[PDB]
């Protein structure tokens, strides 16, 4: 259980990697939208991580 | 967020 936990919390992690990648492309195409969603999905998936 | 935002869209 403990590893599958892990496996999560470091699934969370890649989530929010993979939303920094994002992120950045982002801010090169200059969308609002794009950006305000990966910083949405950051803050929920940390506070998620903090309780993981 | 929105002021935030608006730094990283002028890039």
């Amino acid at each position: 259980a403990q590893k599958r936990s892990e496996k999560q919390y470091n699934d969370a992690q890649n989530e929010i990697n993979k939303w920094q990648r994002n992120a950045q492309l982002a801010l090169q195409k200059g969308d609002e939208n794009l950006a305000r969603q990966a910083l949405e999905r950051k803050k929920t998936y940390t506070d998620t991580s903090a309780a993981l | 967020d929105e002021l935030a935002a608006l730094k990283a869209q002028m890039l």
